[PDB]
């Protein structure tokens, strides 16, 4: 038996052998004595197309202004399909919504809509607002450069005063990032982080929680979400704290040295079924970390240098809005790729690789994808160099009695063995288990 | 300045029983202000007898 | 000896081997050596026919009105079998009561009984209103659209004043649901839940415990139970919360999979002597999940897409009150079916498949059923096809010691064997353990 | 090595294996290595013969009016087996006391005893008095049908003002019960147990601890007891709970099902030199529940359906009042039952069954108990069916080194094998260990 | 609302350190009442400067 | 009589959660002087309302 | 399975075996069963020249004053390489900033830059400033020689006031430190530790916190630093300790020995990617304690007889400040040291000693370097007197499968065996094992 990689781990210092999960996710089950198995993510499929260029930001609440939708596409903002005005900003969108009213914020201004019409927010100073925030009946406004926060009046977010802020005293820079926890806000800046409840007091409407404050600032606009009570934000060293009595690095060494090389990182949220991931965006890289199980894992799109769904399901591209269902990526080809391996002190022969998985679950008869292809490739210097791929099929639909076998591979030695796994069809996949030298029994398979 | 409520998911006590900085400077400040809205009590006692003589 | 399910594993994602669990529930027990054993649940036998259409609710309590019958069928209220009146409202009827007035809420208005007539209570601008409850003396009711909630006057549930409001400002949303725990109300909106106590004071008789709320919400109203001083609701996310320091998805990837297929979600109370059934029920599924046990099992009704017995014992269709008595459905069958499997590494013969069970306990000396049969069936693909059912009889009554056997089913591959034991007989039945390739036989039998 | 029920387990759901155990107890011990024993109970003797109806309720403080005991016998009050007065209230017995004044309640009417007369207590409406108590000074009665509960005036409960009560809010039914845990009133009612808590204002005595209460009511009168700073209370769903941080089930499935069969539930007191026993009477079954070990066994009487010994050490078709002395009860016959089984994968032959216990302790040289004898009967059904009791010996007075064993017991297959052994002697009874084809070769015993 | 004591077998602590609803709601009734008896406090300073101007 | 502050290396809860003697008496100690302060107010109100009444 | 020193202990007392770290840290890893690796640190590259002396401290925020780089350079003040002023000199540059203030502390006086010019401040009677800090809106100054510690007004450096002091009664000697940890600042003196706390009032600003001291004093000014919601200090006794509810000590033996032999000892944070170096620096001597694994590594810089990299990443002699990138330590050599061995209570054989490293990781394929050199050497009297060294190859270039393995090492006896492996070559370098006689196999690498 070998074990597989159950979370993404490329540590390019030191050389370090690899283990790239590729659009699986580990997921506890108990049909199996193991009890992991991994999972493929779903595949993309248009919900509804809005607007032309990215999609900066997708707002939707059912009790909020009768549920329609607003999408921030490029530089407008459009409901229902239809388009409100435009908005100005190039910095990540944030929406504050009401029972009647919603303010957008763009990075330099405030914008509001009641259902009738969109207006520019007139702000004290007419300063630039970083993000925009909702909380105890207030609407919390960042402004740009500066430590001081200001709110507006109760339940009314059109009128702002010039004396209504509040400044976080143990921070001598800017705030960047605000986050509603357990109904109270929370202040994210370049070198502190800010607990705040409120009073309610309409003079001091909120307070500064003492001593409890952590170090380790925010990194940029746009980088903390909150989940299950707690929150996840990326810190000024390029590092991923979870919230707790102490936070704690949920990232591991290879992650922070891929988001050490990437200029610009944005932390949202990817929900399936049961699954919440907290997706750190880079450059050149969408990774996904499971609370559920506590796993890194990494999502691709086949043909783009970063994953096509970015945050709140919007295309970073085009007007796309994505939503889960099927095993296509906008109706082309979804990839699943992950390692397994094992360290030898010496020779090892292997004479079969056995892949239990999930066969004969194709829902297409004829085509192309009748009997998809899974690829493997085999490498003895800890992945550095690998062989040729050598495929085999999952079997047609119904042949569920199918035997993933690569049987008759060569010596491993001291380094040891690692082994790619790679499948290219749009079609569900799962992967059970994965073994060396397994028993030659059967029956007519 | 303001006296501060308990946090939901935030420990008030350490493993050992023994209460944590931000327990102990709450509790530092809610008996201060106890001490001090005394202090402004008996005061207030102490004028309210010269007074209670002052306008008769 | 085989590892049989202990609770319902249904996920078809991956097609991953399915373990269902009907009308069998797991139990503690400290005759054998196991300590768990799996037992019947017992048949649904009607106690009161009582209107002409499905039960909607049903209140008793031995201090209120003289214990009286308190029952909601289509558009109707009945006491004691005898009509009352009319009630409109299309949604989950609520009860709330005190010593001399009983308050029903079918989700449109508020109707007051005082044992002599039943009336309409005016509520604050004719509005909706959604739950009604009853706590520290108050009655509460919430509005619906909003996220506003009204308290009544002291033991008057008739008397509601438009200033005797309270608004949840951590939800901006519209309140869905409320349950009384530990003597306070909270309440569950559609994206926090808030924790109030009563403080005491005629004006202001509840306020909000701060910096105490849950980020998940409610999906939809009647999602919230309450068993063991903690409520159980199920989240905006389709995912099953018991409530805690930190509320803990008690809904596995199953459950969750099968919750989010169905469009109607409703959470209610199930009682065996012992067992504490948080029974979540679908369109076309019922869940109950044990709080002794902490295991999902499933309930079906022969002939029917869904478990007939719905909230407060009520029947989904007829105005039938059911009574768990004997094991007869309705004088019909009950069936009883679990899945006992192995994960195979090789090659594996199965000669003797032994079901140590319950035998010899029918009540029936001449019918059909003098002699119960309990069919196994065979899959080696991981329970995707299956093959023929075999037959076995659990003896006539007084036969104590019969043995429940299969012989000669064949060698089993790799991906594992799955035998399926299906039992619809009307008499009890219990299952100890299932033993492969057992010991050969002792004495007469 | 047989494993024998350490404590009674007979649950007749599901046909399980029964291990009843009668008037024996687990203990744990230092002598041998296995750490546990089965003691016998000890007889009922002669304490006192007062009145000729049943005894309802035992008093005796040696502070309290001399230390003279105060025994309710059928309708009738007696201290030192004089009587009285005619005491209205078919209710359970409840006491209160102080240095100069016992209050009796008995479900209708409070009556006051101070050495001179029996006189009625004037209660406000002339409203029925459910129980009554005594807590930090003041006296405590419940009203009967309500939620109301009166506190009388200083160290007096002959004065009861009409505006001296106080109600539980958060429960809209009747109260049933009082408990005064650490110096403070704990109230159990149908739905809920409220904790009250005693104040120096003399206007407001007691005020009502928020934020802790039990939604696990009280089934009726008379079902809640105070053992070692908690208190064991029946459910509203005949389950025993323990008070603790949450309240704990301590009672397993048989016990539940057993308490479902029985109309009446009456919760009650029983002591031994160190064992505390807090014990659920039936209508035909008594079952006591250990504090130090925390398991169950059922008490019997020989000739009765339930344990003759009932609440205060009273007798319920009697008047005499029974200790704890000897094992004879009532001078009759005391019967000890308990069962040792094993669950086997296949045939398994007992040729040697040892019953190390108590050997020559028999108080008796001459008549029919010289010799006292054991019996054991086997089954090999799972205690569905057994054979014939075969007795043996435990020795003549001074034979210390009698042997206990059966001989050729024969061959048990697949379902397990279980002996019940039963001795009816007056004479003491301790079982230590039951062992299974033991080794030969002793000296001369 | 009277403030309650401390119960000997009741826990105000969870497993991990954090406070149990009973004890934090406790706790804010404490701090309530705090803030309440300061602004009595401070109300009874203003009047009675009040009364110092204008009565004598 | 002085109402005193948590220790650093002193354990106000045992191992189960439940506060021990100290912090019992402690809290005990704080909400009585938190009603006596109480009372204290409404006195000063009813004697500072019959001020009014007298001056007046 | 030869096991390495995962920590730098180098005891001279009672000549113990020494296992120095040089240049490598313990780094947890997913990929390799073992799951910690040897990782090397980066070496040293020049990022900017500024002034002509040693850097005493940098500071760079980007919230205050454009986020420009101040830099004093021996007594100088620079700002983006231009120089501002002469500051004063002996004592360690502590800074203090705003968004528009910025004060500089050298031990003598208070210099303040607003963007425009560089003044001295004037301090209440002249006397001499020890260190500067800011926290909630005021400036923290410490006398000199005295345990008085004067505050500012509020966002003003150059306004002291006389009476603006507090002073630390239980340490009735001189103050030394000041870390402001939790936006609140704890003073370090020479006999205790004090924590206090902003309590908002204009008047008095600070109040300590009584009932928290460390009676562990501080060795000298500028050795306690603040990371990872907790603090690092250098005791009176030169040893390290953490900041907990009881400060442990997390400086073991060897760290003590080499903090005693030297007289100046100044403690700085250096970061890498994920990992958080509290760096003690004496005479002769540099270790870093990582946060992470809780280890400690030895940085030398070869040719000097202590590491470059001083506090704040700056040179120790020159106006340069560093960077990590490329191992290559200024253009020269960068060191790695590590040892490796066991102790034998007989004779041992050992035929072969494989390094499972980093092979063929080279970036040259025309220098001296083409091909690195890693050298071995072996000691049998407990590292006391060593061999010669003998040199295997890495490999070129791609040369991935390469053995880096010594053959027939010989007999060793009672005392043990240590191995010493060194290279010093400008790549990059990392130990995952130490085997002893392993498996002799192979294919062609």
């Amino acid at each position: 038996d070998l074990a597989y990689g159950t979370g993404a781990y490329a540590r390019t210092r030191g050389n370090l052998p690899e283990l790239p999960l590729v659009n699986l996710f580990v997921e506890a089950t108990r049909s199996d004595q193991r009890g992991v198995v991994l999972q493929s993510r779903k595949g993309l499929v248009e919900d509804a197309e809005v607007g032309t260029g990215p999609i900066r930001g997708v707002f939707r609440k059912d009790g909020v202004l009768g549920g329609a939708e607003f999408v921030v596409s490029d530089d407008e903002l459009y409901e229902d399909g239809v388009s409100l005005g435009t908005i100005n900003g190039t910095g990540p969108v944030s929406f504050a919504a009401i029972e009647d009213e919603l303010l957008v914020c763009a990075g330099e201004s405030i914008w509001s809509y009641d259902g009738t019409t969109l207006d520019e927010v007139t702000f004290p100073d007419g300063a630039d607002v970083t993000k925009v925030a909702y909380s105890s009946g207030y609407f919390i406004a960042l402004r740009a450069g500066t430590g001081q926060w200001y709110f507006s009046a109760l339940y009314d977010g059109t009128s702002w005063d010039g004396l209504d802020f509040a400044t976080a005293e143990s921070e001598p820079d800017a705030l960047l990032d605000i986050v509603v926890l357990d109904g109270n806000p929370v202040f994210f800046g370049t070198q502190s982080v800010e607990f705040w409840s409120a009073t309610g007091d309409p003079d001091i409407p909120f307070a500064p929680i003492q001593n409890r404050t952590f170090e380790q600032g925010i990194f940029a606009t746009g980088c903390a979400v909150a989940i299950d009570n707690s929150f996840f934000w990326v810190g000024a060293d390029k590092i991923v704290y979870r919230n707790d009595a102490v936070p704690v690095a949920v990232a591991d060494d290879g992650i922070v040295e891929r988001a050490t090389g990437s200029t610009d990182l944005r932390l949202f949220l990817l929900i399936d079924e049961r699954h919440k991931f907290v997706c750190l965006r880079g450059d050149t890289f969408t990774m996904a970390f499971d609370i559920t199980t506590n796993e890194w894992c990494e999502f691709q799109s086949y043909g783009r240098t970063n994953f096509r769904c970015g945050p709140d399901m919007g295309d970073d591209e085009t007007g796309i809005i994505w939503r889960f269902e099927g095993y296509s990526d906008n109706g082309g080809v979804l990839e699943r790729r992950f390692r397994a391996g094992a360290t030898l002190p010496g020779p090892f022969r292997v004479n079969r690789l056995r892949l239990i998985c999930e066969v004969g679950t194709t829902p297409n008869l004829s085509g192309e994808y009748a009997d998809p292809v899974i690829e493997m490739r085999a490498s003895d210097d800890a992945g550095n160099t690998w062989g040729i791929w050598e495929g085999e099929t999952l079997g047609a639909q119904g042949n569920y009695r199918q035997r993933v076998e690569w049987r008759a591979l060569g010596l491993f030695d001291d380094p040891g063995m690692l082994f790619e796994h790679r499948m290219t069809a749009p079609v569900s996949f799962r992967v059970t288990a994965v073994t060396v030298n397994g028993e030659l029994g059967g029956r007519s398979r | 300045l303001r006296l501060d409520r308990l946090q939901r998911g935030v420990p008030i006590v350490d493993g050992q029983g023994r209460p944590n900085t931000q327990y102990q400077n709450l509790w530092q400040r809610t008996v201060k202000a106890l001490e001090a809205d005394s202090a402004a009590t008996a005061d207030i006692l102490q004028e309210l007898a010269d007074q209670l003589a002052l306008i008769v």
